[PDB]
Protein backbone atom coordinates (compact mmCIF):
# COMPACT_ATOMS: atom_id res chain seq x y z
CA UNK A 1 0.00 0.00 0.00
CA UNK A 2 1.19 3.89 0.08
CA UNK A 3 1.24 4.21 3.59
CA UNK A 4 3.97 2.35 3.93
CA UNK A 5 5.60 4.50 1.31
CA UNK A 6 4.08 7.39 2.84
CA UNK A 7 5.99 6.71 6.21
CA UNK A 8 9.13 6.08 4.96
CA UNK A 9 9.47 9.39 3.15
CA UNK A 10 7.77 11.52 5.85
CA UNK A 11 10.86 9.96 8.59
CA UNK A 12 14.11 10.92 8.15
CA UNK A 13 16.97 8.02 7.76
CA UNK A 14 18.63 8.20 10.88
CA UNK A 15 15.69 8.09 13.04
CA UNK A 16 14.58 5.05 11.58
CA UNK A 17 17.72 3.34 11.84
CA UNK A 18 17.98 3.97 15.81
CA UNK A 19 14.37 3.14 16.01
CA UNK A 20 15.38 -0.46 14.02
CA UNK A 21 18.43 -1.00 16.21
CA UNK A 22 16.75 0.30 19.35
CA UNK A 23 13.71 -2.38 19.15
CA UNK A 24 16.61 -5.06 19.08
CA UNK A 25 16.42 -4.30 23.00
CA UNK A 26 14.27 -6.72 23.29
CA UNK A 27 15.12 -9.41 21.42
CA UNK A 28 17.93 -11.50 23.05
CA UNK A 29 17.72 -14.95 21.32
CA UNK A 30 15.80 -17.96 20.21
CA UNK A 31 12.80 -15.78 19.77
CA UNK A 32 10.78 -14.95 16.91
CA UNK A 33 11.81 -11.44 16.66
CA UNK A 34 8.81 -9.17 16.65
CA UNK A 35 7.67 -8.68 20.53
CA UNK A 36 4.64 -8.85 22.00
CA UNK A 37 2.50 -5.76 21.04
CA UNK A 38 2.12 -4.55 25.02
CA UNK A 39 6.37 -4.19 24.72
CA UNK A 40 6.30 -2.13 22.74
CA UNK A 41 5.08 0.84 25.23
CA UNK A 42 8.19 0.10 27.36
CA UNK A 43 10.44 1.08 23.96
CA UNK A 44 8.62 4.38 24.07
CA UNK A 45 9.81 5.24 27.59
CA UNK A 46 13.37 4.74 26.03
CA UNK A 47 12.21 7.26 23.17
CA UNK A 48 12.00 10.03 26.24
CA UNK A 49 7.98 10.17 25.32
CA UNK A 50 5.67 9.68 28.38
CA UNK A 51 1.77 8.55 26.81
CA UNK A 52 -0.92 7.49 28.73
CA UNK A 53 -3.29 4.79 28.90
CA UNK A 54 -6.38 6.03 26.78
CA UNK A 55 -3.35 7.38 23.74
CA UNK A 56 -1.28 3.62 24.78
CA UNK A 57 -4.88 1.56 24.23
CA UNK A 58 -5.72 3.39 20.65
CA UNK A 59 -2.20 3.06 19.35
CA UNK A 60 -2.44 -0.32 20.34
CA UNK A 61 -5.37 -0.79 17.93
CA UNK A 62 -3.48 0.98 15.26
CA UNK A 63 -0.87 -2.07 14.86
CA UNK A 64 -1.74 -5.36 14.08
CA UNK A 65 -5.14 -4.85 12.01
CA UNK A 66 -5.59 -8.18 10.80
CA UNK A 67 -5.39 -9.69 14.25
CA UNK A 68 -2.00 -11.84 14.69
CA UNK A 69 -1.48 -10.41 18.13
CA UNK A 70 2.10 -9.14 16.79
CA UNK A 71 3.76 -6.10 14.57
CA UNK A 72 5.34 -6.67 11.78
CA UNK A 73 8.66 -3.72 10.82
CA UNK A 74 6.16 -1.86 8.28
CA UNK A 75 3.85 -1.58 10.53
CA UNK A 76 6.02 -0.62 13.42
CA UNK A 77 7.46 2.34 10.84
CA UNK A 78 4.16 3.06 10.48
CA UNK A 79 2.69 3.46 13.76
CA UNK A 80 6.43 5.16 14.47
CA UNK A 81 5.69 7.84 11.74
CA UNK A 82 2.02 7.89 13.20
CA UNK A 83 3.47 8.96 16.90
CA UNK A 84 5.76 11.57 17.65
CA UNK A 85 4.74 15.03 15.34
CA UNK A 86 7.49 16.52 15.04
CA UNK A 87 8.07 15.04 11.46
CA UNK A 88 11.09 16.54 9.11
CA UNK A 89 12.60 17.63 12.61
CA UNK A 90 10.40 20.70 12.34
CA UNK A 91 9.01 21.65 9.49
CA UNK A 92 9.98 25.46 7.75
CA UNK A 93 7.80 27.87 7.24
CA UNK A 94 9.99 31.03 5.76
CA UNK A 95 10.50 28.98 2.30
CA UNK A 96 6.87 27.28 2.73
CA UNK A 97 5.54 31.15 2.71
CA UNK A 98 7.08 31.00 -0.98
CA UNK A 99 5.23 28.45 -1.74
CA UNK A 100 2.04 30.07 -0.36
CA UNK A 101 3.29 32.62 -2.95
CA UNK A 102 3.21 29.77 -5.48
CA UNK A 103 -0.18 28.74 -4.74
CA UNK A 104 -1.36 31.83 -6.04
CA UNK A 105 -1.20 32.54 -9.60
CA UNK A 106 -3.08 35.98 -9.59
CA UNK A 107 -1.64 37.97 -6.34
CA UNK A 108 -4.94 38.40 -4.16
CA UNK A 109 -3.63 37.10 -1.21
CA UNK A 110 -5.14 33.46 -0.87
CA UNK A 111 -5.73 30.01 -3.11
CA UNK A 112 -8.65 29.68 -4.92
CA UNK A 113 -10.08 26.49 -6.61
CA UNK A 114 -9.66 26.73 -9.86
CA UNK A 115 -6.05 27.25 -8.46
CA UNK A 116 -6.10 24.53 -7.11
CA UNK A 117 -7.44 22.23 -9.63
CA UNK A 118 -4.92 23.42 -12.07
CA UNK A 119 -2.01 22.38 -9.45
CA UNK A 120 -3.53 19.26 -8.67
CA UNK A 121 -3.90 18.23 -12.33
CA UNK A 122 -0.06 19.47 -13.07
CA UNK A 123 1.21 16.74 -10.91
CA UNK A 124 -0.33 14.10 -13.58
CA UNK A 125 -3.16 12.75 -12.01
CA UNK A 126 -6.69 14.10 -13.23
CA UNK A 127 -9.80 15.47 -11.09
CA UNK A 128 -11.67 13.46 -9.37
CA UNK A 129 -14.24 14.19 -6.98
CA UNK A 130 -13.01 12.82 -3.55
CA UNK A 131 -9.16 13.94 -4.17
CA UNK A 132 -10.51 17.67 -3.91
CA UNK A 133 -13.18 17.24 -1.77
CA UNK A 134 -11.02 15.60 1.24
CA UNK A 135 -8.51 18.52 0.67
CA UNK A 136 -11.37 20.64 1.29
CA UNK A 137 -12.15 19.30 4.55
CA UNK A 138 -8.51 18.78 5.44
CA UNK A 139 -7.87 22.40 4.41
CA UNK A 140 -10.53 24.54 5.90
CA UNK A 141 -13.13 24.72 8.87
CA UNK A 142 -15.47 27.25 7.71
CA UNK A 143 -16.54 27.12 4.37
CA UNK A 144 -14.72 30.53 3.89
CA UNK A 145 -13.74 29.84 0.35
CA UNK A 146 -9.68 29.62 0.33
CA UNK A 147 -6.86 27.99 1.52
CA UNK A 148 -4.44 31.28 3.49
CA UNK A 149 -1.56 30.76 4.95
CA UNK A 150 -2.85 29.25 8.65
CA UNK A 151 -4.68 26.89 6.70
CA UNK A 152 -1.77 26.32 4.33
CA UNK A 153 0.74 25.59 7.06
CA UNK A 154 -1.88 23.58 8.87
CA UNK A 155 -3.02 21.04 5.73
CA UNK A 156 0.72 19.91 5.03
CA UNK A 157 2.00 20.01 8.38
CA UNK A 158 5.11 17.35 8.25
CA UNK A 159 5.01 17.18 5.03
CA UNK A 160 8.85 17.86 2.64
CA UNK B 1 3.65 -32.37 85.79
CA UNK B 2 6.20 -32.98 83.28
CA UNK B 3 4.42 -35.54 80.69
CA UNK B 4 0.72 -33.35 81.47
CA UNK B 5 2.85 -30.63 80.11
CA UNK B 6 4.50 -31.99 76.88
CA UNK B 7 1.34 -33.66 75.75
CA UNK B 8 -0.26 -30.49 76.34
CA UNK B 9 2.60 -28.71 74.38
CA UNK B 10 1.58 -31.48 71.31
CA UNK B 11 -1.92 -30.76 71.19
CA UNK B 12 -0.99 -26.73 70.93
CA UNK B 13 1.82 -27.68 68.04
CA UNK B 14 -0.74 -29.27 66.38
CA UNK B 15 -3.55 -26.33 66.48
CA UNK B 16 -1.13 -23.50 66.09
CA UNK B 17 0.37 -25.23 63.13
CA UNK B 18 -2.61 -26.58 61.34
CA UNK B 19 -3.75 -22.49 62.11
CA UNK B 20 -0.43 -21.21 60.36
CA UNK B 21 -1.30 -23.13 57.26
CA UNK B 22 -5.12 -22.16 57.30
CA UNK B 23 -3.08 -18.71 57.22
CA UNK B 24 -0.75 -19.27 54.40
CA UNK B 25 -4.22 -20.26 52.17
CA UNK B 26 -5.74 -17.47 52.69
CA UNK B 27 -3.01 -15.44 51.91
CA UNK B 28 -2.79 -17.14 48.34
CA UNK B 29 -6.51 -16.62 48.64
CA UNK B 30 -6.49 -12.95 48.74
CA UNK B 31 -3.38 -12.51 46.53
CA UNK B 32 -5.25 -13.93 43.22
CA UNK B 33 -8.35 -12.12 44.28
CA UNK B 34 -6.39 -8.62 45.10
CA UNK B 35 -4.31 -9.01 41.28
CA UNK B 36 -7.90 -9.13 39.86
CA UNK B 37 -9.71 -6.27 41.41
CA UNK B 38 -6.61 -4.52 40.15
CA UNK B 39 -7.22 -5.36 36.91
CA UNK B 40 -10.51 -4.64 36.72
CA UNK B 41 -9.76 -0.99 38.58
CA UNK B 42 -7.56 -0.26 35.90
CA UNK B 43 -9.99 -1.63 33.08
CA UNK B 44 -12.70 0.77 34.61
CA UNK B 45 -10.03 3.75 34.80
CA UNK B 46 -9.68 3.28 31.34
CA UNK B 47 -13.25 3.32 30.02
CA UNK B 48 -13.87 6.19 32.23
CA UNK B 49 -11.24 8.10 30.39
CA UNK B 50 -12.31 7.12 27.30
CA UNK B 51 -15.51 8.25 27.83
CA UNK B 52 -14.48 11.09 29.23
CA UNK B 53 -11.99 12.03 26.06
CA UNK B 54 -15.25 10.99 24.18
CA UNK B 55 -17.51 13.50 26.01
CA UNK B 56 -14.92 16.57 25.83
CA UNK B 57 -15.14 16.06 22.05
Amino acid sequence: DDIYKAAVEQLTEEQKNEFKAAFDIFVLGAEDGCISTKELGKVMRMLGQNPTPEELQEMIDEVDEDGSGTVDFDEFLVMMVRCMKDDSKGKSEEELSDLFRMFDKNADGYIDLDELKIMLQATGETITEDDIEELMKDGDKNNDGRIDYDEFLEFMKGVE
Amino acid sequence: EAEKAADESERGMKVIESRAQKDEEKMEIQEIQLKEAKHIAEDADRKYEEVARKLVI
